[PDB]
């Protein structure tokens, strides 16, 4: 061992006795408990190191002994060093911040509660429920699996972190009403604050870490990712440069970790290219983090022109800053973010010349063979099957099991929405495929999905362990879960959405992006506009129904170029979310100008439309409902109709004419809405255009 | 400051919306026809010699745009005083073009609102590219700075012959700008020193955006072969900066 992974490991385990208090295996308090269960697997397979690490969980009189009874030299550790460590970590959980069976409460809706389950993608969603008692028997089964599991760990920080996050990820930190953080997070959180006050050298405080500025948040965001991506000259390019700027981003974020001293628990996030560090306040780190910065920009310029900049800045920041005091934490994010906007204003400022089948990565040098892309930093070999990885970090894709690397290896697992309908050959599905797939109208579906008021949500967070698991949870239904939204999953608990046809069993879709708190997906057009009701659905039932999507769908010719469509969908997104949040563009839409017609729909606004609306007109998969076949002029004469009342509003023309258009059938256009005329809303024919232009797009 | 307002009258829809160097790049070739070059070093001359161009930007009935000045974007936390202020706060960071009112206002760095409706439509045809669709007595103008007879010399002579996709007139349009060491752009520029605020523009050159912030740079010319000279002077309006 040596101070700085002793610390690590401390901090990320200072809170292991909670699990097995409330599984009631030892004799009482969790400080007492977590070192009997450390001190207990230390000596099963006969590892010292763990015996070290239980003095975590616990005038200065028993502890100096206890240590002392233990072998400091044994390891290669001084006594004085092993007091810090206990003081340092024992603040550090303090930093990041009741009954034995009450559950995680949603961060999205801490009224509701999560069901203890291990995190699995493949395996069901997680549906924030009835506040449901865990039992002591539940514990007991988790306890032991994470007892297995820690005895083959190699007992380093990311091999530790991998098989924390699988098991303590759905256990509350705390087991009071409404706590919001989840175990996993708290314990990360802790082993990064920790790691950064011996770093920042602070010894023997207890408040020269707390009230003096030695801690950084250190915030990269990526800028122009829209150009960099959606502005070329194919699918399977476009999608090979997302995932670029994915190895990209963690060369960057792992450079840093390497150069300061850091771990992967000291990354708060690096989602929708936008990264957070805590880390140490030394001239050294400063220095470090400049060079860093500066090597990293002028790569970015050498290889992408202008296109792709990378914004990194940093605020120097106090143990306060990271808790309440009347949110300092929110305030210093706000500070920091101000850094960054400035820094986004000065593109390439950092350049004076400018004014004149595989299962991962791995990290090696430039100058290496086999290197398939270059980061700004290293080099990066695919890991396949039967390969070997080659590298000091190994980047393993979709899963947090190591699974068979060499011991001497960095594990860095990282997530990525990577679904795509597989041609009748191995390789991806093109434009062409996908347009063709489509019921009626060849077109392409293109749908850009973004959570709404994601900033105000996370800047609700008093602490970094509640910040954690916003993050993480956010990115997760992105990276984790659409995956299976597409699969097919989820049936119960979305439900009846609006569709064209029988859900296939390997859909004609392909994810471009998911991550961070937004999506860009591809496919058969009439998949994607069911798709886009299947992830808001999952979205409200993920949240608390306490958050919203906001979606814009586009239709085009297969032909038409990525950049043109990727403007358009980007448009309609941006309407959406402008004619109010929570709701989706669902096509194109004549309207008059007087400000009070807004395109977009309100997502159970547009549900209930396709209710009322598409069962009296469409029979399914591609059939025009049997009593209007060879009637079906009716639909185009409505539409010619409703382009009346979009001329001039007020005129009730169309009320008359519909009727002798028709009868029962649309008993709800035939009328005047006096309720729309009151609340000074459009007459329902207005929105009747959103189901009929769908229904005739797939009924050709 | 005061200037002489080239507004281009569209006969008919446009292709690009004209920033300074293919405004004066078009001014410069049609010299070259119709005078020969040594009115054309002339032209540069003046030019150098104190002479400015603005970009095109949108023209609407008795209405001048102009582009919004990079300074607001971190000072928007300064005319604040959540929702009302996360949503309009990104519709400001979005928002392109400014009315001379706001316009005025945004280089004080005291509250102002958006136009609502911009009168150009980017309407892409497909076969594909796009046009400029313009709204009635709606169409596009550049700002001329410097003396009168270069204008009635070189500018206008060049303006009307382009002429012949569009008709000119030109009015006189006072600026009211602050008193300050920084100043905002009105045309895509080539700069001397590194600038305070800015985007950048690639076409090969990299100018500094319309709306760019700057501290006392008249930017600079290019001349290079292929001889043409390629416009990156700067037109500079003063404009207050927050603290950062
Ligand atoms: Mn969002
Ligand atoms: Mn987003």
């Amino acid at each position: 061992m040596e101070i700085d992974e002793l610390t690590a490991l401390g901090g990320l385990l200072h809170d292991i006795g909670k699990p097995v208090q409330r599984a009631g295996l030892y004799s009482g308090d969790h400080s007492t408990q977590g070192a009997r269960f450390l001190r207990d697997l230390a000596e099963n397979t006969g590892r010292a190191e763990y015996e070290l690490l239980s003095l975590f969980s616990e005038n200065d009189e028993l502890m100096i002994r206890r240590i002392k009874e233990l072998s400091p030299e044994r390891f290669g550790l001084t006594m004085e060093d092993v007091l810090n460590a206990l003081w340092i970590v024992y603040e550090a959980d303090n930093l990041a911040s009741p009954q034995a069976s009450r559950p995680l409460y949603s961060v999205f809706n801490p009224g509701k509660a999560y069901p203890w389950a291990e995190l699995d993608f493949e395996k069901e969603l997680p549906v924030p429920g009835d506040v449901f008692s865990i039992r002591s028997q539940d514990y007991r089964e988790l306890v032991k699996r994470l007892w297995e599991e820690l005895s083959k760990a190699k007992l380093r920080s990311d091999r530790l972190l991998p098989v924390l996050e699988k098991y303590l990820t759905f256990v509350s930190s705390v087991t009071s009403e409404g706590n919001i953080i989840s175990l996993y997070d708290h314990m990360r959180m802790t082993s990064a604050i920790a790691l950064a006050m011996l770093r920042a050298g602070c010894t023997a405080e207890d408040g020269r870490c707390r009230k003096e500025k030695r801690f950084l948040l250190i915030e990269g965001d990526f800028s122009g990712i829209q150009d960099f991506i959606y502005r070329v000259s194919t699918l399977k390019y476009l999608r090979a440069r997302s995932a670029y700027l994915e190895l990209i981003g963690w060369d960057v974020v792992l450079e840093i970790l390497s150069r300061l001293g850091l771990t992967r628990a000291n990354v708060v996030f690096n989602a929708g290219g936008h990264f957070m560090i805590i880390a140490q306040n030394t001239p050294d780190a400063v220095k470090e983090l400049e060079e860093i910065r500066a090597k990293a920009v002028e790569w970015l310029y050498r290889e992408f022109e202008s296109d792709l900049y990378l914004a990194i800045e940093w605020e120097p920041v106090s143990g306060r800053e990271f808790g309440r005091e009347g949110n300092l934490f929110a305030e210093a994010r706000k500070r920091l973010k101000h850094k960054l906007t400035v820094r986004k204003l000065k593109r390439f400022g950092e350049i004076k010349g400018l004014f004149e089948k595989l299962l991962g990565f791995g990290r090696t040098a430039k100058n290496d063979a086999g290197v398939l892309v270059e980061g700004p930093f290293s080099g990066f070999v695919p890991y396949l099957q039967g390969g070997r990885p080659v590298g000091e970090q190994i980047l393993v894709k979709n899963t947090l099991n190591p699974g068979e690397i060499p011991e001497s290896a960095q594990f860095v697992p990282y997530f990525v929405a990577d679904y795509f309908k597989k041609d009748p050959k191995g390789g991806v599905a093109t434009f062409e495929e996908l347009s063709m797939a489509s019921t009626g109208t060849r077109r392409l579906g293109v749908m850009k999905g973004d959570v709404d008021r994601l900033g105000e949500f996370f800047s609700s967070m008093d602490s970094p362990s509640k910040l954690a698991t916003a993050s993480r949870f956010m990115d997760y239904f992105f990276k984790g879960y659409i995956g299976a939204i597409i699969e097919g999953k989820f049936g119960y608990i979305i439900g009846d959405v609006p569709s064209l046809r029988d859900w296939p069993e390997e859909p004609d879709i392909v994810v471009v992006y998911a991550g961070g708190d937004a999506f860009f997906i591809v496919g058969a057009w009439d998949q994607i506009f069911e798709l886009a009701f299947r992830v808001r659905r999952a979205f409200n039932a993920y949240t608390g129904g306490k958050l919203t999507l906001s979606v814009g769908l586009g239709y085009f010719d297969e032909r038409t170029p990525i950049y043109r469509m990727a403007d358009v969908v980007s448009e309609r997104l941006d309407t959406a979310k402008d004619e109010g949040r929570n709701r989706v563009f669902v096509v194109g839409r004549s309207r008059p100008l007087d400000g009070k017609h807004k395109l977009s729909y309100e997502w159970n606004h547009y549900e209930e439309l396709w209710r009322t609306y598409a069962p009296r007109i469409y029979a399914g998969n591609g059939r025009l409902k049997g009593k209007l076949e060879s009637k079906k002029g009716l639909l185009w004469k409505l539409l010619e109709i409703r382009e009346l009342y979009v001329r001039d509003p007020n005129d009730v023309r169309w009320a008359y004419l519909t009727a002798y258009l028709l009868s029962d059938l649309f008993p709800e256009l035939v009328g005047i809405d006096t309720k729309a005329v009151e609340r000074k809303e459009p007459q329902p024919v207005y929105w009747v255009d959103g189901v009929l232009k769908i229904v005739l797009m797939a009924v050709r | 400051p005061k200037f002489i307002a080239v507004k281009l009258i569209p006969k008919g829809p446009f292709r690009d919306i004209p920033r300074a160097d293919t405004l004066f790049g078009a001014i410069g070739n049609a010299i070259s026809a119709i005078h020969g070059q040594s009115a054309v070093e002339e032209l540069v001359d003046a030019f150098v010699g104190g002479a400015r161009i603005s970009s095109a930007f949108p023209y609407s009935g008795d209405t001048y745009y102009l582009p919004k000045p990079l300074s607001v974007e971190p000072a928007l936390e300064g005319i604040l005083t959540e929702e009302e202020r996360y949503t309009t706060a990104k519709r400001l960071r979005k928002a392109k073009y400014l009315d001379l009112k706001n316009f005025e206002l945004a280089l004080r760095l005291r509250p102002f609102t958006i136009p609502e409706e911009i009168p150009y439509a980017r309407v892409d045809v497909p076969r594909f590219w796009e046009e400029i669709r313009f709204r009635e007595k709606s169409g596009v103008y550049f700002l001329y700075s410097g003396p009168r007879e270069v204008f009635d010399g070189y500018i206008a002579p060049a303006m009307r012959f382009l002429g012949d996709l569009f008709e000119v007139e030109f009015h006189e349009m006072k600026i009211d700008a602050p008193g300050s060491e920084y100043s905002v752009t009105l045309s895509n520029a080539l700069p001397t020193k590194t600038p305070v605020l800015w985007r950048l523009l690639r076409k090969r050159m990299t100018f500094i955006a319309e709306g760019s912030i700057v501290k006392n740079d008249p930017g600079g010319m290019e001349r290079l072969e292929l001889e043409v000279y390629v416009y990156g002077l700067t037109f500079p309006l003063g404009v207050e900066l927050p603290e950062g």
